[PDB]
């Protein structure tokens, strides 16, 4: 059981700025990480996988890096709209681990 | 720690090694 | 299923009327590079393409190991043996074999153990890589794709596809490797490049990681994961999949007497103009010979990256859902690869070429064997026999070892753990090593008699179907479900037992050699290796090359030699 842990619990930006919010697996997960966004009334939605991957309509805004155990997904140009929870998780083994998830807020 | 091409590279210097020594026996003794 | 679209029924239909009017219009010559194609063309089938896919889905790139040794005893044939068959004046091994110890009956075995080959590694794995690219394409079950081949073989060779083959043989093949070249670009793609590959190939599992079966139930990590060495040449020598002495050693026995021994192999080689055309023909056929780990073998890492589920399946009734066997499903790596990342117009036309190839290569065995059936065992049994009994004889032979075949393919589907390469690899580690002591020992050592020789085969048979036979009898097995073989008999390594084997007959050649009459001088000049330069004339064709050519095509051996030996140790 793959633990995937996500050290900052809330990340602040400002409208433009550039994020970065990290992860770090339990051990080495071969880029095998994926990252899904949850806004506040809805559903997680799929972002990246292998982490890098962007899931098909993902902004180019969106980009996930990595290797070994530490992982980042990067927002570049914050919009308004990014405010959200944006969870890690590892599709290593199963079964599927997901980071606590990190709250950006603006 | 050896990169990739770096073992490549000794590969090849023992390869040539082995050659040289597989010419210089037929240079000096059939 | 998958190919049920337009673009891809029109380019197949296009490309089968077009073997058929080439077909129909058919109704010591060749140069180097001409040479070099057509040794990499024979040599290269779609069963490579299945098996080395597959392996390196299963296993990762070691396999690679297994067609980058073969640059090395391209070499062997190129400065060794096709001298020694220009000098000999013969064309075939068996020639070669009948001239340096007589007889008759060393050449029959040859002929009944070349049978056997094309049953096993010839034609029931064309047939079985035939109907898993069938499969892939259209989901069709394996024996009605079997069927489907089968019948647009019989389609190609009425057509005349034999005669066509002499022109587009070699085409063919490079048309399919041109195909493979765009549909490596489109994995790597699909990857992220050559470095996602590498990224991505160890975390690349099956989810589905446990079976409804009692027995089974969770399926350990070390059976679905991929192998911690994966991207590593050179494995552990007792604990690797693919032990790197083994590759290095007894791989060259069963390389060896592949590429020194085949009959098309050789005729290949032996049509150059000259012995230094036939160098730098080899030379070239070795050069070829280091693509297959950048067409094959990684874009099989690519798709079990992009299909683990499928490709990489753990789950015994899972893996029967997949492809039809429970012992795993990496056969289908480079198939579904072709199925899904071609688009609508090269998926047609790859798959319609590789069975085209498929088709030329089965209706060649077919012959091939009908007439080796004919002449060297029929024709003993029934010494005089007129045209029409010789054709009738052919044709039965022909529907027998289709049926054969045919009956052999569960085998080859399941064997080696569902790795179609490994099987090919097998079978020829239990059968070539004692026709591999035999020939060396006939080459360099002239002491060696006929006597020698037929009971150094004949020992070297039962040593190795003392294997081979448990080997199948035991089952397939697959590190989900082990089989019963008591692991003195197939814990060792396939590639072990090549040498063991090699050894072992190569000693009985020997010893029965030394207590049995020796062959005077007179009937071994330009026969053995101590009197290749013999210009005496012997009891029972041109070797000149130019010094200003020899040097050239020398150091180019050098450097094919220097460039395969970094790659061996960058991937090692
Ligand atoms: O059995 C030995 C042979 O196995 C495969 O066909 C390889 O692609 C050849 O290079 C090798 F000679």
């Amino acid at each position: 059981x793959x633990x995937x842990x996500x050290x900052x619990x809330x990340x602040x930006x400002x409208x433009x700025x550039x994020x970065x919010x990290x992860x770090x697996x339990x051990x080495x997960x071969x880029x095998x990480x994926x990252x899904x966004x949850x806004x506040x009334x809805x559903x997680x939605x799929x972002x990246x996988x292998x982490x890098x991957x962007x899931x098909x309509x993902x902004x180019x805004x969106x980009x996930x890096x990595x290797x070994x155990x530490x992982x980042x997904x990067x927002x570049x140009x914050x919009x308004x709209x990014x405010x959200x929870x944006x969870x890690x998780x590892x599709x290593x083994x199963x079964p599927x681990x997901x980071x606590x998830x990190x709250x950006x807020x603006x | 720690n050896l990169q990739p091409w770096m073992q490549g590279l000794i590969a090849v210097a023992v390869f040539l090694v082995l050659v040289a020594i597989a010419f210089a026996v037929n240079h000096f003794w059939c | 299923a998958l190919i049920d679209n337009p673009a891809d029924i029109l380019v197949i239909a296009a490309y089968f009327l077009l073997v058929i009017g080439v077909g129909l219009w058919s109704m010591r010559s060749m140069v180097w590079w001409p040479v070099g194609a057509s040794l990499f063309a024979s040599n290269i089938g779609s069963g490579h393409f299945v098996g080395l896919a597959g392996t390196g889905a299963a296993s990762g790139l070691a396999v690679a190991g297994f067609e980058w040794n073969a640059l090395f005893v391209v070499l062997l044939l190129g400065w060794l043996f096709a001298p020694v068959y220009l000098t000999a004046g013969v064309i075939t091994m068996p020639q070669y074999l009948r001239k340096r110890f007589g007889g008759r009956r060393i050449r029959l075995y040859l002929s009944v153990l070349s049978l056997f080959l094309y049953i096993f590694t010839k034609i029931s794995v064309d047939m079985f890589s035939g109907a898993v690219f069938i499969q892939q394409a259209l989901g069709w079950n394996i024996y009605a794709s079997v069927i489907a081949l089968l019948g647009i073989t019989m389609i190609y060779t009425v057509t005349g596809g034999l005669a066509a083959l002499m022109y587009t043989d070699t085409v063919q093949t490079f048309v399919i490797l041109g195909g493979a070249c765009i549909l490596m670009g489109y994995a790597f793609h699909e990857v992220g490049g050559y470095s996602g590959l590498f990224d991505k190939y160890l975390g690349a599992a099956t989810s589905l990681t446990v079976s409804e079966d009692p027995a089974v139930g969770n399926i350990s990590s070390f059976c679905y994961r991929p192998r911690p060495d994966s991207y590593h040449l050179l494995r552990h020598p007792v604990t690797g999949d693919l032990p790197w002495p083994a590759l290095l050693l007894g791989l060259t026995i069963v390389s060896g007497w592949y590429w020194c021994s085949d009959q098309v192999i050789v005729q290949r080689c032996l049509a150059g103009k000259s012995l230094t055309h036939i160098k730098a023909g080899c030379i070239l056929c070795g050069y070829l010979k280091l693509t297959p780990m950048f067409l094959m073998v990684m874009p099989g890492m690519i798709s079990r990256i992009l299909y683990p589920d499928e490709v990489a399946c753990v789950v015994p009734e899972v893996c029967r859902r997949v492809c039809g066997t429970e012992v795993g499903c990496s056969n289908i790596a480079y198939p579904r690869l072709v199925v899904k990342l071609m688009p609508n117009g090269l998926r047609g036309l790859m798959l319609a070429v590789m069975l085209a190839a498929l088709m030329s290569s089965l209706a060649s065995i077919f012959n091939s064997s009908s007439t080796l059936f004919t002449m060297d065992i029929y024709t003993r049994l029934r010494p005089r026999a007129g045209d029409r009994e010789l054709l009738l004889v052919g044709r039965l032979w022909v529907v027998f070892i289709v049926v054969v075949s045919v009956a052999w393919l569960p085998v080859v589907q399941a064997a080696q753990g569902g790795q179609l390469f490994d099987y090919i690899q097998a079978v020829s580690s239990y059968l070539a090593p004692p026709v591999s002591a035999v020939f060396v020992l006939a080459l360099f050592v002239p002491r060696v008699n006929e006597q020698g020789a037929f009971w150094g085969l004949i020992g070297g048979l039962l040593m190795g179907l003392a294997r081979l036979i448990p080997e199948f009898s035991f089952g397939s097995g697959s590190c989900v479900q082990p089989s019963a073989c008591p692991a003195f008999l197939c814990g060792v390594h396939y590639l072990y037992f090549a040498i063991v084997l090699f050894f072992c007959s190569g000693l009985l050649t020997l010893t029965v050699s030394l207590c049995t009459a020796p062959i005077p001088r007179k009937h071994l000049h330009r026969l053995v290796f101590s009197l290749r330069h013999s210009k005496e004339e012997r009891e029972d064709e041109d070797i000149s090359e130019d010094p200003s050519w020899a040097r050239v095509v020398n150091l180019n051996a050098l450097l094919m030699m220097a460039v395969a030996v970094f790659l061996w140790g960058f991937y090692a």
